[PDB]
């Protein structure tokens, strides 16, 4: 039994890739997201990613195929170097602390804008030690929570 | 929602895609 919140989460994830809202993720759009995160896949490499889950053979990724992609490639858990890779995405200035301002920017860059109230809520929930920023240990620890 | 935990997972997704 899927909840509507689960469905909403899948939709948001899908829409991050599907920037033109046409219902399919193309190599261009997959590429755009991975380039926003510092990666440089080739067009062929992006096509290969699509091919793996491209069950109807049309060359692009639709909603159910994207679910399959996440099932396979969100296969459990952030190891260590990948958690650390993610931290680096958010800690833009490399100083070891994610500021509210940093988080807001990175999130806008990905393509999900949220009220500064929301961003501050994210910082505040994760900020265990009280300094108003999120260090690596706190970034790691927020990932365990409900 | 836990939007931030969700976005970290998506970032990890792209790491795992770019082999
Ligand atoms: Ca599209
Ligand atoms: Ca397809
Ligand atoms: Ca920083
Ligand atoms: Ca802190």
């Amino acid at each position: 039994q899927l909840t509507e919140e689960q469905i909403a989460e899948f939709k948001e994830a899908f829409s991050l890739f599907d920037k033109d809202g046409d219902g399919t993720i193309t190599t261009k759009e997959l590429g755009t997201v991975m380039r926003s995160l510092g990666q440089n896949p080739t067009e062929a490499e992006l096509q290969d990613m699509i091919n793996e889950v491209d069950a109807d053979g049309n060359g692009t990724i639709d909603f159910p195929e994207f679910l399959t992609m996440m099932a396979r490639k969100m296969k459990d858990t952030d190891s260590e170097e990948e958690i650390r890779e993610a931290f680096r995405v958010f800690d833009k200035d490399g100083n070891g602390y994610i500021s509210a301002a940093e988080l807001r920017h990175v999130m806008t860059n990905l393509g999900e804008k949220l009220t500064d109230e929301e961003v501050d809520e994210m910082i505040r929930e994760a900020d265990i030690d009280g300094d108003g920023q999120v260090n690596y240990e706190e970034f790691v620890q927020m990932m365990t929570a409900k | 929602r836990k939007k931030w935990k969700q976005s970290v997972r998506l970032i990890s997704l792209c790491q795992r895609l770019s082999r």
